[PDB]
């Protein structure tokens, strides 16, 4: 998936 | 050394967040990786290092997520190990 | 690990938290487990590992439902022991 | 019994 | 650990809190079991435990007091001991155990 | 005594 | 010492923040140095550190201007060692001395 | 490059 | 063991707080036990312990109120020692 | 232990925050001292100890006015050892 | 002197 | 020099 700030 | 979130510990403390879990990704795959859910859309979170992961894709494996964004945590060392890390990469 | 709350570390200043305890679990048997009443309907909460529990049901044991939702939990780990809260997740 | 939020 | 309040660590710094003292508690006990006022009442609070105690009756002795509610506190067990903390709490704890269940 | 709520 | 920015540990989720990044250095070259995009012109920031740079020149070199500007960081450290360190400033030291006089 | 204020 | 004001741990340092001390007790024996000038009335603070003192007195000895007051100070312990501390106390 | 200002750590960090320096003391001399500007007058600051100094006068040295102010500073220390430093306070 | 919290 | 809080 991806990294969330 | 110490985990962000000390209460999600346990696997059943992460994994009750979800139950109106309704995504790809198994519920019970996520919470052994050390996830528990933000309640905000799909965001997830590591109770340990604390990272974050969202948009979850279809057929996607926690571990190896976690492993590729956070190969630093330690939770995912103590439970994986270099091997699988370095594998992973 | 230093408990979250000091102040509850002893037996007395847990147990006085549940005043006139009008809910099924045993206040002692809570008090004895680390836990003191929060003051909102049963909830409870542990003084070492700041965990805490709500909705008990009559039967409930204290050290069990501690060790099932909080196996990281230190006070816990000191009386209770490895075995222990290993055999409460089989 | 639960967790609390 | 740490004290809660270093700057009430010496026993003449607790006592001044006192001064005009109205209650049957000695206020020299109290301040030789880490206590000292906090200006509300009979409210004492240890510069150690941080614990504080309110409404003290005739006859209490603060150490006693100090071992009931806090037997969690280093200054009450550098200065009086396991044992004594066990009697209070009427049981017969480990070596170097708190006594938390009882 | 009793612990200050 | 502990990295400012843990989420930011790994080079993957630091690749992830230029992705627009239209700017004279490599990408590529910002997040193996440490670096991750902030979201502002060319500021970077490096993970372990907290140093931040930015005016990023043409033909520069992360590893160079990060050890230029943060000799002090553990992250250059344990990737570069003290020989690459010390040689961009031109002097040497001895045994775990850090550069900070030049 | 230069540091950031 | 760290100093509560570590800005303050030099003797000119605190010294130049008592530039315009206005009060008798000695300016210079009361940077020399720790102590540095405040501003409010005759009070004045130890670098180290963080301990504040007023109201001196004519001929007061500020490394005796010192121990006196703040005998856990560590600052304290390391130039007077165990035995001057004792002493002070009876 | 750690200083108070990391980023500062290196030399050419603190010399920069001088830009065009318009003051009597020299500062590639107050750089190498452990001192950057604050951006104010003339007032710098050191990485480590965190001490500020202001009102430098023409032909002073950084590092006595560093060692004389604020012995305690374990950058000061470790540049200079306590030779340096006791000579200083005499 | 006496103390000044 | 003098120090500056
Ligand atoms: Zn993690
Ligand atoms: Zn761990
Ligand atoms: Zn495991
Ligand atoms: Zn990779
Ligand atoms: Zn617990
Ligand atoms: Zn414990
Ligand atoms: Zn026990
Ligand atoms: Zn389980
Ligand atoms: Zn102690
Ligand atoms: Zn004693
Ligand atoms: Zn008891
Ligand atoms: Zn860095
Ligand atoms: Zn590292
Ligand atoms: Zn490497
Ligand atoms: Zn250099
Ligand atoms: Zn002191
Ligand atoms: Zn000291
Ligand atoms: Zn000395
Ligand atoms: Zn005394
Ligand atoms: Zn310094
Ligand atoms: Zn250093
Ligand atoms: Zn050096
Ligand atoms: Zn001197």
């Amino acid at each position: 998936a991806v990294p969330i700030a | 050394n110490l985990p962000r979130n000390p209460s999600m510990t346990g696997y059943e403390a992460r994994l009750i967040t979800f139950g109106t879990w309704m995504y790809s990704v198994n519920k019970e795959q996520l919470a052994r990786a050390g996830f528990y859910a933000i309640g905000q859309e799909d965001k997830v979170q590591c109770f340990h290092c604390g990272g974050g992961l969202a948009n979850w894709k279809p057929k996607e494996d926690p571990w190896e997520q976690h492993a590729k964004w956070y190969p630093g945590c330690k939770y995912l060392l103590e439970e994986k190990g270099h091997e699988y890390i370095n594998n992973i990469h």
